[PDB]
């Protein structure tokens, strides 16, 4: 295994700095691997940001973002980081970290391992935590669900029975209200005989606000 | 950017050429191109590196080429599993790389399906704060365009509504959702509300009422 995962604030204010780390597993940050950052403005396509050469610590950026940021590698935590100053609304994107596969010329163009991605939102607005409500059946035939109201920024993550459920779960993409706040809903299709025989609970986590909650879909 | 066609389409079992046109100082000068496959809401997968090579476990059905300042991906033996956005990238002069604007591959002739619509009322826990919402969830449909409208007591509602742009599931079918946002008086005013969803001219309707 080689694994990468992004970390960082989900919200940044205009003309702050946005910082992200990528934690590396299974290989040394010094192994000479073009530790690369890429962003995807949502539904608007990929942009290459830059790289750190693992074994020299030299770095280079996109000619739009050089003169405004740096990328660096931490030998103590085995991770690499993007610091991108003077943040603007345009900097709102999913940020990905990646590995340029060993010993290619320009391996930052040929990225074999990628991280999950982290959405970073640049806004003068405030974080707001979700309001969480259950959805329960008689009025849809076999489905339970949950509703996650008027939160900001994106995202919120949801699980059922503390990860005891994966099969038959489906969590819907959010919708943006005119208020700038989002909301979404989650469902699980349950074998109808189980209602009240088995307990059903949803776990919810809007980490940009540190809001973690659990809710009973109490039949 | 490098330039790609915004979209391309092809029938099952066929082969498709996806092209990326740059300039002499990127695609031309350097034999360093690559292709990425992206399913929605997920990280890109590397598909070809250099003009020609494949990573391990990437299928034999993928191949790469370059002529002059232009380069292309061939996908052969189309499955619906090949439905994705495809991005090109190339090394660019003095320690850069450049991406192409992306292209969306549509795999034609997939089996159609009309939506498994689900509908829920406000929670009693919600309307105790004297605000109330109806949740209509639209799942497992293809093609991906839907018409959707609400009714109060069998009459059309044109304010207090929001609806998603549809989204592809793991299985290549679409999901969407619609929400109606009300006060408790406006929930209580009507003995039933309905969400009506029309897909390929066929209509699914789901109905809800207090208790």
């Amino acid at each position: 295994q080689v694994q990468l995962q992004e970390s960082g604030p989900g919200l940044v204010k205009p003309s702050e700095t946005l910082s992200l780390t990528c934690a590396v597993s299974g290989v040394s940050i010094n192994d000479g691997y073009d530790w690369t950052w890429i962003r995807q403005t949502p539904g608007k396509g990929l942009e290459w940001i830059g790289y750190v050469f693992g074994r020299s610590g030299n770095f280079n950026l996109n000619p739009s973002l050089r003169n405004r940021g740096i990328i660096s590698k931490d030998t103590c935590k085995n991770q690499f980081s993007l610091n991108l100053n003077s943040a603007t609304a345009a900097d709102t994107a999913v940020y990905f970290c990646a590995r340029g596969m060993e010993g290619l010329f320009a391996a930052y163009n040929s990225l074999d391992v990628w991280g999950r991605g982290l959405l970073v939102t640049v806004s003068s607005a405030s974080t707001k935590g979700p309001s969480v409500f259950p959805l329960a059946p008689s009025e849809s035939t076999a489905a339970l669900g949950c509703l996650v109201k008027d939160y900001f920024p994106e995202p919120v993550t949801v699980s059922w029975n503390s990860g005891s459920l994966t099969s038959g779960v489906h969590t819907f993409p959010a919708v943006l209200q005119s208020s700038g706040l989002y909301s979404l809903s989650s469902v699980v299709t349950v074998p109808s005989s189980s209602l009240g025989t088995q307990t059903y609970v949803c776990n919810v986590n809007h980490k940009p606000s540190n809001t973690k909650v659990d809710k009973r879909v109490e039949i | 950017a490098l330039t790609q066609p915004p979209s391309v389409s092809g029938s099952p079992g066929q082969s498709v050429i996806i092209s990326c046109t740059g300039t002499s100082s990127d695609i031309g000068q350097y034999n360093s191109v690559s292709w990425y496959q992206q399913h929605p809401d997920k990280a890109p997968k590397l598909v070809i590196y250099g003009v020609t090579s494949r990573p391990s476990g990437v299928s034999d059905r993928f191949s790469g080429s370059k002529y002059g300042d232009t380069a292309s991906l061939t996908i052969s033996g189309l499955q619906a599993e090949d439905e994705a956005d495809y991005y090109c990238s190339s090394h660019a002069d003095e320690n850069m790389a450049l991406f192409g604007g992306g292209t969306r591959l549509t795999v034609l002739g997939q089996p159609k399906a009309s939506p498994t619509v689900t509908l829920f009322p406000p929670s009693s826990e919600e309307l105790q704060a004297n605000k109330a919402t109806l949740v209509c969830l639209i799942s497992d449909f293809y093609p991906g365009v839907v018409k959707v409208a609400w009714k109060a007591d069998g009459s059309a509602v044109n304010a207090g509504v929001e609806t998603t742009t549809p989204s592809k599931q793991s299985n290549n079918k679409y999901a969407a959702s619609s929400y109606l946002s009300l006060t408790s008086d406006q929930w209580k005013s009507h003995k039933s509300y309905s969400c009506q969803v029309t897909h390929e001219g066929s209509t699914v309707e789901k109905t809800v009422a207090p208790a």
